[PDB]
């Protein structure tokens, strides 16, 4: 009665209650059971009808689109293209929202449930004919580089370590990680979006030793113990159009830093 | 607009004659806080939050102290954090992290030399400008090579130029504490500062980054701390203000710091001479400065006790500690404090040492040398530091762990029945027990002790263990006992303030540790006749005393600048320019940065 603002928490909840109750009755069974919505239409027009269109245009930012706070892909890759830990990164988020009230970066369980999404081995995929010799499921993200490779005191002694993932599920993850820029791709080459031709990739595939990549662990020396890396490369993504193919993506860089993407390591010699 | 406007004018105009006949007509607070509400049912508080934010009218920036605290706080580099500024300004529109001016623009307000500060009487032999920052440390140390080679790099502050800003940092965390004690906010009295001062060596800082061994390297880090903050009000004092958690590495703050071992005597004195120069003239004056408006004044004392054994033993001028004199508190040879168990005192003052020092040089008696040792009680060095004496707490509790643990390892073997063995039976013994400890309590196996060993290895259930390995039984009570009277004596030291926390065990104390000198002298004297290890003396002769001396014996200890040790690496390698003479100076800066209090200020911020 005071008002509405300078009340405790559920205060105001039980002083404006009965209005609550009768008009969100009434609402309810007008349009069939739902109030935050029309509520929310109403609330954007008895406020911007006093001449207040700003926090109405930014309200409908933040109602189903974009505007403030970040998307969990956003905040994921900042957190690993800065090469943050983890502990740090919750450190900025609960200081930053704990300071300016809002949220603009998201939790860490918001961060695992959304890099799910680009680690191989999530999407559905079909070969045909199959495979020979290939496994089928399509669950497979990293698995271990000895592909079972008996190893007891009887047969030859291996000591390395090695994690890869399947060929197939990290080549269809490289696809789904650029189906924006084919699209826009096959777009500006003047054709049709809803076109399923057989497209043609064009790989690259590279494998080179980083020896000595061990470091000094507590005050001390170290031992050269080297290591390996399998990565490949898309490069050159093509379509026969009509009679001829036509080229719908090519890599700007080809031979960059960031454009190589792993696919096995080890740590063996050459 | 319209649309919707007649889609439900009914119920629109209907809700507007309601919250008029009602609610009074505040539709606006009326309406926001109904769609709020059947927000928040739902269970979507995110935009209830934000929406709540934007109505009340928060801008989302940030100030620039903010984005420094987390810059600082969370290490990154002054490129990366330009990625992350970049990002967020172009996605969200509006920018939400300050640029790297503004941050550098409002970082110069915390480093040190920046206010204005004047002294009375003026500080013989200490400049009076104002703006000094990072001084070089050598203190323009004559360098050619007619001269002595000297190499060594050393950065540094002046030392009132550094308590200034420390103080200024907390001018709110100290008036706030003026608040709480029922004091008129708008008081100048005579506050007195305590500072305590800690040095220790930190050596093996490099990196073979051209994966070459055997290149080493050392460094020493000199750093002080602010303790409590008094004022005399009326008829007595007031704590203003105390400092929560001591000896952490987050309240110590650095001074300077080199790169020399921390035995290289002549190049320590040359480097920490200049210090001790402010801290004798900055003890006979006072320091006007406005604190919130008005001006206040401060007087300091200064107690150096964050010194480990090493350290203490050779700059206060004393022979290494492989002596016959053991106690840097008192006089006393080994031989004899092993026989006369727990009657000393504290009588090793820095004056009574420097005098000392001096009957040693003159010789005025014209008396031989190995009586002349004996009259000066082991000193044969002029020391040049006044430090004051007590024992430190983390070595302390370090050295004791390791010493009942080969106390066990030697009840292993049952010498007591069968003496004299030879080292071949002792490293069975030794494998035995740890391969024993390994499979019972799955302690791992470790040459040099951590704290986090010692304090596993201090246990009932451990020495339990190692008593159900071993043969006999008379055993069993001669070590249990010792242990829980070992772990009943523990907490009045390991404690941070236990005047008052553990106020039991302290009272008890005499007769605590006299039951384990008499059992120490008893069932054990086939070890303990004559010689007796150092600490086994620190502890059952002087902190009962020390207590009643100072105060905390835990607060006042190295535990704080040891834990930063690990800090100096990581700012090594991910903030520095690869000048050697700038390594130091940004290391020095962004160490003092992050030991502020006014940004952990707002890393604090979630709690409250
Ligand atoms: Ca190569
Ligand atoms: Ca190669
Ligand atoms: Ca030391
Ligand atoms: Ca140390
Ligand atoms: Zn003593």
């Amino acid at each position: 009665r005071q008002h509405l603002l300078s009340l405790t928490r559920r205060a105001q909840k039980h002083r404006l209650r009965e209005l609550k109750i009768q008009v969100k009755e009434f609402a309810d069974k007008e349009e069939g059971g739902d109030v935050k919505a029309v509520c929310l239409t109403l609330f954007l027009l008895a406020l911007r009808a006093r001449n207040e269109h700003r926090q109405a245009d930014e309200l409908e930012a933040i109602m189903q689109g974009r505007g403030s706070g970040l998307q969990p892909a956003v905040c994921l890759a900042i957190r690993v293209n800065t090469f943050l830990s983890c502990s740090q990164y919750h450190k900025m988020y609960r200081t930053v929202k704990a300071i300016t009230g809002r949220q603009i970066f998201q939790p860490l369980h918001a961060l695992r449930n959304a890099e799910k999404v680009l680690l191989p081995g999530y999407h559905p995929f079909e070969w045909q004919p199959p495979l020979k010799n290939v496994s089928s499921r399509t669950d497979v993200g990293i698995i271990d580089g000895l592909s079972g490779l008996a190893s007891s005191v009887d047969e030859y002694p291996v000591d390395t370590i090695a994690k890869r993932f399947r060929y197939d599920s990290a080549l269809v993850s490289a696809l789904m990680d650029m189906e924006e820029d084919i699209l826009e791709g096959m777009r500006s080459q003047d054709l049709d979006d809803y076109l399923n031709g057989p497209f043609t990739v064009v790989v690259k595939e590279s494998c080179d030793g980083m020896g000595d990549v061990s470091e000094k662990h507590g005050s001390g020396p170290a031992v050269p113990e080297k290591a390996v890396r399998f990565s490949f490369t898309v490069m050159r993504i093509t379509i026969e159009h009509g009679s001829q193919n036509v080229k719908v993506f090519e890599e700007p860089k080809p031979n960059s830093e960031l454009c190589c993407k792993p696919l096995c390591l080890m740590l063996a010699d050459e | 607009r319209r649309a919707q406007k007649h889609r439900l004018r009914e119920l629109k105009i209907q809700v507007k004659e309601f919250a008029d006949k009602e609610e009074g007509g505040d539709v606006k607070a009326v309406c926001l806080t109904l769609f709020l509400l059947a927000l928040r049912a739902r269970n979507e508080h995110r935009q209830a939050d934000e929406l709540e934010a934007i109505m009340q009218g928060r801008g989302s920036g940030l100030q620039p102290a903010v984005c420094l605290a987390i810059r600082v706080n969370t290490f990154l580099s002054c490129s990366q954090y330009h990625k992350m500024y970049r990002t967020v300004k172009a996605i969200t529109g509006r920018q939400i992290f300050q640029p790297l001016h503004a941050l550098r623009n409002a970082e110069k307000v915390l480093l040190p030399g920046y206010h204005p500060f004047e002294w009375q009487p003026p500080l013989k032999n200490v400049s009076s400008r104002t703006d000094v920052g990072i001084i070089d440390g050598l203190s323009g140390l004559a360098s050619s090579v007619d001269e002595y080679p000297v190499d060594t790099i050393a950065k540094r502050f002046r030392y009132d130029s550094a308590l200034v800003s420390a103080l200024m940092d907390m001018e709110e965390d100290i008036l706030e504490g003026m608040r709480s004690q029922d004091l008129d906010d708008y008081l100048n009295g005579p506050f007195t500062v305590v500072v305590k001062e800690s040095c220790d060596g930190m050596g093996d800082v490099s990196e073979k980054h051209g994966s070459g061994p055997a290149v080493p390297e050392k460094a020493v880090r000199f750093s002080f701390t602010v303790m409590r903050i008094t004022i005399e009000h009326g008829s007595q004092n007031v704590k203003v203000f105390e400092e929560p958690k001591p000896n952490s590495e987050l309240c110590c703050k650095p001074l300077c710091l080199m790169l020399a071992d921390e035995s290289d005597h002549e190049t320590l004195t040359a480097i920490l001479s200049p210090l001790i120069a402010e801290r004798e003239a900055m003890k006979s004056s006072e320091l006007t400065l406005e604190m919130g408006g008005i001006p206040r004044t401060f007087k300091f004392i200064f107690r150096g006790t964050g010194y480990d054994e090493k350290l203490v033993r050779e700059v206060e001028g004393l022979e290494a500690s492989g002596s016959v004199y053991i106690c840097t508190l008192c006089d006393t040879t080994r031989l004899e404090a092993s026989q006369n168990l727990v009657f000393h005192s504290i009588t090793r003052s820095h004056a009574e040492n420097l005098q000392r020092y001096e009957v040693w040089r003159s010789n005025p008696y014209h008396e031989s040398v190995e009586e002349l040792r004996d009259r000066v009680k082991g000193v044969s060095a002029k020391p040049f530091i006044e430090t004051v004496p007590s024992i430190d707490a983390l070595h302390c509790d370090i050295g004791n762990a390791a010493e009942f643990y080969k106390i066990f390892q030697l009840e292993i073997g049952e010498v007591y029945k069968h003496p004299n063995a030879s080292k071949e039976e002792r490293k069975r013994w030794q494998a035995t027990l740890d391969k024993h400890l390994r499979k019972r309590m799955n302690l791992k196996p470790i040459m040099r002790m951590n704290g986090n060993f010692a304090r596993k290895l201090m246990t009932q259930e451990t020495v339990d263990a190692v008593c159900e390995l071993i043969p006999s039984e008379e055993r069993h009570e001669a070590l249990r006992e010792l242990m829980d009277l070992y772990l009943k004596m523990k907490p009045v030291w390991r404690s941070s303030c236990p005047a008052k926390e553990c106020p039991e065990s302290l009272c008890q104390y005499s007769f605590n540790s006299q039951r384990f000198a008499e059992l120490l002298s008893t069932k054990f004297k086939y070890r303990y006749e004559g010689k007796i290890t150092n600490y086994f003396h620190k502890t059952l002769a002087h902190v009962p005393e020390i207590i009643e001396r100072d105060g905390s014996i835990g607060a006042w200890a190295s535990e704080g600048n040891q834990s930063g040790n690990k800090l100096f690496r990581r700012f090594r390698k991910m903030n520095a320019r690869q000048s050697k003479c700038y390594e130091m100076e940004d290391v020095l800066k962004h160490h003092w940065l992050y030991t502020s209090k006014y940004l952990q200020k707002f890393m604090n911020a979630h709690n409250a």
